[PDB]
């Protein structure tokens, strides 16, 4: 594994040059303001998203070295929370707004969960004052990938302990002091933790759309939602 | 039979 | 605020004689089920709470909350303290899980066996890890204070709660350089121990689920308290 | 409710 050898700085540049780009919705200025059009809208962007995703794994240091099965399970436990880590980013100079594409920003109002859409921007909030630079982002992307279906098993405790030394090379670089540095650790490793809670929320969530019919999901994106039951 | 498997390998 | 000022060796004596007793099941190995089952576990859970709830009192800087935000943070982790407490209690017990000390058992209704085994996972982590008891108070304390310090004018402290911690990982470093552990180990396993928050969080989100089915199907019926703290996420 | 009741007294 050659992740293992990389450097603090090689693995900085091997998640930055893995980065998905950042997707369009469909045109048209109608602000969505009913269910099916809002879903259908964030159903055909995260569905593009998967896919750039995918790939997007396999640049990541370590996830290459499991099995095709382990990545499938890899995958199929953080999707959404990828997904929303991503999103949380790109909304962070828009406070009160959540990006979910450069020419699709809503707000609070257009919930029709609202619930989720809060937290989502409060973890924004939280990314806003905090400073979270990208180095730190993928690196917090990365972690997600490999903890959240970790349940061989010492070669992904391995990366992720090599991520956590890439966490804190970033931080020891920014000037930040001993303490600044694992205090900064903990504060963004806990996020993680609601990111997860969101997540799960979000799952149910659309199980229910799965549960209705109202916007026809694609069959990647059902078997994706599928796993989680 | 995922498709989930194909895209890994592609 | 008695907490902030608190160095990091009166932080841990101050959770650890804090710690909630280990209490026992109705459990009788003559009586027959998993309906049952739930039934000893809802007992249990239901008698636990209301020791966490003291627990939290004597938490460092949760009383200087508000009444409103005390009853949301233990709403949304009372599921999450509980499992913690469960794992660190069966970390001696390989393949089995340690609910009381009269009600040990083994993998042996579909989906609950998926916990029970997630469970099992974290309770191998923490024995891989010997994961100490300073070490576990201190998890238990955060999250406590950190699954809630979201879903909350001007309010605010939050900021409070961000405050003290950081005085927790202040907290479990200071343990962790006690131990001989090198600069970077220090890092690596802060980093591993508030990785498994994440699971325990999961943990509880598939718990309630099956707990709100649980409700909504009778059979194993929920006290008073417990079927409050369940509509708190719904 | 009874959370409330309980972490008052
Ligand atoms: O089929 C879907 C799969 C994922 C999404 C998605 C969600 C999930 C549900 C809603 C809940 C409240 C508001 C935002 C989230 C985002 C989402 C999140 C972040 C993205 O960048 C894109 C889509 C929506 C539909
Ligand atoms: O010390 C603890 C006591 C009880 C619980 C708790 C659990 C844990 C075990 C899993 C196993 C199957 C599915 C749900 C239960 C929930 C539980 C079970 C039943 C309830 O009514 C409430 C909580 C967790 C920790």
């Amino acid at each position: 594994s050659l992740a293992l050898s990389l450097t603090a700085d090689q693995m900085v540049s091997a998640l930055l040059d893995a980065e998905p780009p950042i997707l369009y919705s469909e045109y048209d200025p109608t602000r969505p303001f009913s269910e099916a059009s809002m879903m259908g809208l964030l159903t055909n962007l995260a569905d593009r998203e998967l896919v750039h995703m995918i790939n997007w794994a396999k640049r990541v240091p370590g996830f290459v070295d499991l099995t095709l099965h382990d990545q499938v399970h890899l995958l199929e436990c953080a999707w959404l929370e990828i997904l929303m880590i991503g999103l949380v980013w790109r909304s962070m100079e828009h406070p009160g707004k959540l990006l979910f594409a450069p020419n699709l920003l809503l707000d609070r109002n257009q919930g029709k969960m609202v619930e989720i859409f809060d937290m989502l921007l409060a973890t924004s909030s939280r990314f806003r004052m905090m400073n979270l630079q990208g180095e730190e982002f993928v690196c917090l992307k990365s972690i997600i990938l490999l903890n959240s279906g970790v349940y061989e098993k010492d070669h992904i405790h391995r990366v992720l302990d090599k991520i956590t030394d890439t966490l804190i090379h970033l931080m020891a670089k920014a000037g930040l002091t001993l303490q600044q540095q694992h205090q900064r650790l903990a504060q963004l490793l806990l996020i993680l933790s609601h990111i997860r809670h969101m997540s799960n929320k979000g799952m149910e969530h659309l199980y229910s759309m799965k549960c209705k019919n109202v916007v026809p999901l694609s069959d990647l994106l059902l078997e994706m939602l599928d796993a989680h039951r | 039979h995922k498709i989930l498997h194909r895209l890994l390998q592609d």
